[PDB]
């Protein structure tokens, strides 16, 4: 037959029958590349560490994403802030850097 | 000089330093933790194993009356049956055929080859643990075992040295303990006079020739039938088989951290937790003054094709050019890197090859050579072969765990948030107070 154990860091110890145990440890020798594409960094950072990769992963996206909101809002805000009294008022001969700027 | 340091205990594995003196040459120091018994306090309560059940020859007063006594002996059981006319060999071994009485004994001792296959059961107390160390300082090594409480000292002969607490107390036995012909069970046997028929420690006594031997085996006689004489009895198995049927694995394949258990005494040998901080009194002699050492004019370190794996992966190249010729100490600075030399020859001008182990992506750390230092800078591959028969000789870090590249990269993502956030707010600053002026 034939048996499967996983093997931690830590390592493990098998004995078969009356032979004397042998003691084998796992290395850290994911699938992947660390200096690689960014692909390839996360198959291996994923492989040693599911769970922290995928912290990490989150964590990152959530600051992309927050980032993108905070410089839209504050865009937004500085359009409101240098639009709103020109829009108040006749013949509005605004230079339109501003609003070329902060349109898109 | 006193150096105080906090090595890992794990077995077999050097552990090695730099003690750096003010106007002394650094000074190599290796400690191995060659072995280790982690020995409890115990005390036997009793011994047991497989009764045998001895039955007195019934005795007969056939028109008298026999009363039951009481004796000593181990779960003594004892009745009076009424009419039973026993017959042996001629048909009749009585007179007066009514009021027969005969008197029904029985009790317990321990088995003849019990001297072999007994269990003693024992009560364990606060583990002390002790390691046998080898420590190198300079050219000398010294043997010593010493017990890490962190006050007794172990002494060899000019170096003292004292080691403890450990980190992470742990001890694999329970309270109470079975110990079976060299094997070890963290059973919870009855408490001596608490005896329960049909389980581990049925009978019990002091030691194996202890007279004052006390069981109970839920030993009951029955009334005889048969006209011929015998003594019928029945009684619950022995404990201790039935123990031994179910008594499971022991503790030398189910004890944590990978140690042998060991009797007489009970101990645990080569267990790998916690860390041990050391402190070690070198001798003044063992230093020798920074004149006469050979300092290096200049050093630069170029890595070979390295690898972090548990045995020593890389390599490095040191091309130096020196003054004299010694016996340069060797070592590194980064907690993520062993060197496998400790001293190395050194001449006038030359190159000299280093292995080396490393736990992170990138061989990014420091070497000293005679105490001046230089920054190899390299990247390591992940390991070709999956399993591999040696401990990891180095603990992984998480800062030095990720890879440059990709440290650049979660550096520069985040960096592209952080300027976001920092343009917004200087715009929304900018245009306030465009506005205050233009109000």
């Amino acid at each position: 037959t034939s048996r499967n154990f996983s093997v931690g860091r830590e390592g493990l110890e098998y004995v078969w029958g009356n032979h004397e145990p042998v003691r084998v440890w796992a290395q850290e020798s994911a699938p992947g590349d660390p200096h690689g594409w960014p692909h390839e960094i996360i198959i291996h950072y994923y492989h040693r560490h599911p769970v922290y990769t995928v912290i990490v992963l989150c964590g990152v996206a959530l600051a992309i994403l927050v980032g993108t909101a905070s410089s839209a809002a504050c865009i937004a805000k500085a359009r409101r802030d240098c639009l709103t009294p020109y829009a108040l008022a006749p013949n509005a001969t605004v230079p339109t850097a501003l609003a070329v700027l902060c349109c898109i | 000089f006193e150096h105080a340091t906090t090595v890992p205990n794990v077995p077999g594995i050097p552990y090695k330093a730099l003690v750096e003196r003010a106007g002394y040459a650094p000074l190599n120091l290796e400690i191995t933790v060659v072995s280790s018994e982690l020995t409890p306090s115990t005390n036997k309560e009793y011994v047991t194993c497989r009764f045998h059940t001895v039955i007195p020859s019934p005795q007969v007063k056939c028109c008298g009356s026999l009363e039951c006594k009481a004796s000593s002996k181990a779960d003594y059981t004892c009745r009076v049956f009424g009419g039973v006319y026993p017959f042996m060999w001629g048909g009749a071994q009585c007179f007066c055929d009514s009021e027969n009485t005969q008197l029904s004994e029985a009790y317990v001792e321990f088995a003849p080859d019990c001297t072999i296959d007994h269990a003693v059961a024992l009560k364990v107390h606060t583990a002390a643990l002790k390691v046998g160390l080898r420590i190198v300082y300079g050219n000398t090594t010294a043997h010593l075992d010493t017990f890490v409480n962190g006050v007794t000292p172990g002494s060899s002969r000019d170096l003292k040295v004292i080691a403890g607490p450990i980190s992470a107390a742990f001890s694999p036995f329970d309270h109470k303990v079975v110990i079976r012909k060299g094997l070890v069970y963290n059973y919870d046997f009855p408490e001596y006079g608490a005896m329960k028929p049909g389980a581990f420690g049925d009978i019990q006594a002091s030691s194996l020739d202890a007279t004052d031997i006390v069981a109970r085996t839920d030993i009951r006689l029955l009334k005889p039938s048969v006209k011929n004489i015998h003594v019928p009895y029945t009684q619950a198995v022995s404990g201790y088989e039935m123990w031994k049927n179910n008594s499971g694995r022991p503790l030398q394949e189910t004890a944590p951290f990978g140690c042998k258990i060991e009797v007489e005494p009970l101990r645990a040998s080569n267990c790998a937790y916690g860390h041990i901080p050391i402190s070690i009194d070198i001798p003044d002699a063992a230093f020798v003054r920074s004149s006469e050492s050979p300092t290096i004019l200049e050093v630069s370190c170029t890595v070979a094709d390295c690898i972090y794996s548990a045995d020593f992966g890389g390599s490095l190249t040191l091309q130096y050019k020196a003054d004299r010729e010694g016996h340069c100490p060797v070592h590194s600075h980064s907690t993520t890197a062993v060197l496998k030399e400790a001293t190395t020859h050194v001449t006038a001008v030359g190159s000299i090859t280093l292995h080396f182990s490393t736990s992170s992506p990138q061989a990014n750390f420091i070497v000293s050579l005679c105490g001046k230092k230089t920054t190899c800078n390299a990247e390591c591959k992940p390991p070709a072969d999956h399993i591999i028969g040696e401990p990891h000789k180095v603990d992984q870090e998480f800062q030095a765990a990720v890879s440059k590249t990709s440290w650049n990269w979660l550096l520069a993502l985040f960096g592209g948030a952080s300027s976001l956030i920092v343009v917004g707010l200087i715009v929304l600053v900018c245009s306030s107070m465009l506005i205050n002026t233009r109000r």
